[PDB]
């Protein structure tokens, strides 16, 4: 007997000594040392002074330029805003709570915080889809006539919002929940307890299949098409040295958002598959953490890819944060 | 493509 079990929550630790306590009333200095509780709180703070400010400033050059104010930019503006939802619903909460060393806030707390860190990640995770979509549409013209404005790029954002509640919503009322996690100081959707009286296998399934697999292949697709279209055009133009630059740079562009996607998600896919596959084994505290690593981080890393890495954000961000010139 | 590019912020 590898944990255990509590009315809402599961501390991956034997209780055999009986020092185990509950993640919402007692530090939890017996699954890890204080020392990377402390780590862990480190590690929050770095995402929130990296992920705010950069998140943040998106925001704020869009304001101040014009330009940036246009339709296909909108659900970059959303992954921003997505990305927020992650650094103050969650990663504020958790440098909080990890200094405490458990989940001080309680059981509905948790929900509070897993609810909104579960919205921010997924919202930018459609987010990711979104864009591939309306890239693939208006570079790939698979439908003859079409021109994309306004309306559809709120249709895309609002799609996103919808999705993402499809998946933040039902562990309030029924379906799976959320309790603590690995080390108990943030709180995310139980995918590996089995916990029949809220469904927790098939909404795993679910989330896999809808929320993971849908997703990948969407996104491998449109950039695929992209990626095809744009080699065709260059192929069809070798007179044009721009024409070739734009297909190496898109090619490139390409690889990296979907390593990064991969990098994401894959980890949290991997382990929840293992956990549905090999049932209920020892899984440590710190073992629970990588998949949230790599998830979390991504509030820095995507805006980066999308944003900063975007010739126009960026010119608009170096204008800016130069007090207004260059 | 080139404009389309732009457009999307891949070039
Ligand atoms: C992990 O394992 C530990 C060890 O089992 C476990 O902790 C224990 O929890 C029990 C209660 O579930 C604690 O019990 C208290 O003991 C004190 C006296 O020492 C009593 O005052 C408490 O109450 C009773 O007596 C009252 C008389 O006035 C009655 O009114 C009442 O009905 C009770 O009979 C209660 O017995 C026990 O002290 C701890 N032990 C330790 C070492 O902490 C812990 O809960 C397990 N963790 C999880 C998350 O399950
Ligand atoms: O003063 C308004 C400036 O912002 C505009 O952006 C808006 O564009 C639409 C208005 O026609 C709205 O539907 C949309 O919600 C706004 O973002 C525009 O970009 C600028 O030219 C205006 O100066
Ligand atoms: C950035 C804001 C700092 C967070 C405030 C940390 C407060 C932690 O408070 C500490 O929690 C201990 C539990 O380990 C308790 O023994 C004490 O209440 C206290 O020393
Ligand atoms: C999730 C969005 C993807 C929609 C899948 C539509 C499948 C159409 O696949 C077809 O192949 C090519 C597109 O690359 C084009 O030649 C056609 O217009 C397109 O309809
Ligand atoms: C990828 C599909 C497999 C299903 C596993 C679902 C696990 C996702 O869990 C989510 O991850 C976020 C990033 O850490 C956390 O912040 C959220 O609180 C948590 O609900
Ligand atoms: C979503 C799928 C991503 C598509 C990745 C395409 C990788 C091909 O790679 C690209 O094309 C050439 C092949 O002829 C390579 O030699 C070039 O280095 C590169 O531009
Ligand atoms: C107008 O031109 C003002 C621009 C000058 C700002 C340049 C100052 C550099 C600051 C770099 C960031 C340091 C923060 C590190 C703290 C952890």
């Amino acid at each position: 007997m590898n944990g255990t079990e509590g009315p809402n929550f599961y501390v991956p630790f034997s209780n055999k000594t009986g020092v185990v306590r509950s993640p919402f009333e007692a530090p939890q200095y017996y699954l890890a040392e204080p020392w990377q509780f402390s780590m862990l709180a480190a590690y929050m703070f770095l995402l929130i002074m990296l992920g705010f400010p950069i998140n943040f400033l998106t925001l704020y050059v869009t304001v101040q330029h014009k330009k940036l104010r246009t339709p296909l930019n909108y659900i970059l503006l959303n992954l921003a805003v997505a990305d927020l939802f992650m650094v103050f619903g969650g990663f504020t909460t958790t440098l909080y709570t990890s200094l405490h060393g458990y989940f001080v806030f309680g059981p509905t707390g948790c929900n509070l915080e897993g609810f909104f860190a579960t919205l921010g990640g997924e919202i930018a995770l459609w987010s990711l889809v979104v864009l591939a979509i309306e890239r693939y549409v208006v570079v790939c013209k698979p439908m003859s006539n079409f021109r994309f404005g306004e309306n559809h790029a709120i249709m895309g954002v609002a799609f996103t919002w919808v999705m993402a509640l499809a998946c933040a919503a039902p562990p309030l009322v029924g379906w799976s929940r959320y309790i603590p996690e690995g080390m108990q100081c943030s709180c995310g959707i139980d995918y590996y307890t089995p916990h029949e009286e809220t469904n927790n296998e098939s909404f795993v399934i679910y989330m896999f299949v809808v929320h993971f697999i849908i997703p990948l292949i969407v996104i491998f697709f449109c950039y695929g098409q992209l990626v095809f279209t744009v080699k065709e055009a260059a192929a069809q133009q070798q007179e044009s040295a721009t024409t070739q630059k734009a297909e190496k740079e898109v090619t490139r562009m390409v690889i990296i958002m979907v390593i990064a996607f991969l990098i994401c998600w894959l980890p949290y896919a991997g382990v929840a598959f293992y956990i549905f596959t090999h049932q209920g084994s020892d899984f440590g505290p710190i073992f629970m953490t990588i998949p949230a690593f790599f998830a979390k981080t991504s509030a820095v890393y995507n805006p980066v890819i999308y944003i900063m890495m975007n010739k126009q954000f960026r010119n608009c961000m170096v204008t800016t944060l130069c007090c207004g010139k260059n | 493509i080139l404009e389309n590019l732009k457009d999307v912020g891949l070039f």
